[PDB]
């Protein structure tokens, strides 16, 4: 996975 | 005229979320406390941008609705007004969070720097003409929702989800136009008009990038900006 999507998808 | 208590509740999300992260005050401070030739312009524009995408990842994660956009569309809205979004941020840093007269220093240690102004001084000719509109934090929030939850970009799938989710937020900023400033009915449309100069440095942000390298970008720059 992309850093974007990492960072996107890391749970709040 | 009043904000209903649905609207109030995209407001809150959103103004909490804006004001959450700040900029530190250390990397501005550097411009001025060290040396500032294109290298070291250039780290520090570094150092600027990742705090940009920092704070707007995580600001466009709280975004109302955003998250029954599927995550494709998710990183789609991301990428396509990121230039954007960076740019309304640095304006409301530029014109209200800096200590007085330091924005004119800044521009100095800039000017000076030794990077090409081919695109420095329509950044600085920019922040001049939004901040004549005199905006309010509330207006400046809502305008990097409004631009990041554009239904308009070359990439989204479900245009019409996004033009419903942003719908709500362009009344809500209607409403705020209306109650500050009553006495212009066209303060709204001002506003927006505001959003066409930055599409045009967001078309053009490959060759404004390129005209920025020193003889580079961190990998999470690269992926954002598509460098
Ligand atoms: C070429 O020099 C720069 C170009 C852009 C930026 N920036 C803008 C800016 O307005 N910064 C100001 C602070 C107060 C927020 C000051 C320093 C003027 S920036 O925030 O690093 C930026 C903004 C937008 C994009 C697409 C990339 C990078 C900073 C730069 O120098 C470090």
């Amino acid at each position: 996975p992309s850093l974007l999507k990492k960072l996107l998808l890391a749970p709040a | 005229m009043e904000l209903t208590p649905d609207q109030q509740t995209l407001l809150h999300f959103i103004m909490d979320s804006y004001n959450k992260q700040r900029m530190p005050q250390e990397i501005t401070n550097k411009i001025l406390k060290e040396a500032f030739s294109a290298e070291e312009n250039f780290l520090i524009l570094t150092e600027m941008a990742t705090n940009h995408v920092q704070v707007l990842v995580e600001f466009t994660k709280k975004l109302p609705g955003f998250q029954t956009l599927d995550h494709e569309d998710q990183i789609a809205l991301l990428k396509g007004s990121a230039v954007e979004a960076m740019f309304l941020r640095s304006a409301e840093i530029f014109n209200k969070k800096l200590p007085s007269g330091h924005s004119d220093l800044l521009e100095a240690r800039i000017r000076n720097s030794g990077i090409s102004d081919e695109y420095i001084t329509p950044m600085f000719s920019f922040y001049k003409s939004i901040g004549e509109l005199k905006m309010t934090q509330e207006e400046y929030a809502l305008l990097t929702a409004i631009v990041i939850l554009s239904p308009d970009r070359q990439y989204i799938k479900d245009r019409e989800a996004v033009e419903k989710l942003q719908e709500p937020l362009l009344d809500v900023l209607q409403k705020l136009c209306k109650i500050h400033q009553p006495e212009n009915p066209q303060h709204f449309a001002c506003l927006l008009g505001r959003l066409t100069e930055l599409r045009t440095f967001n078309h053009h942000h490959a060759e404004m990038l390129m005209s920025w390298r020193v003889n580079k970008f961190t990998p999470l720059l690269c992926e954002i900006w598509d460098v």
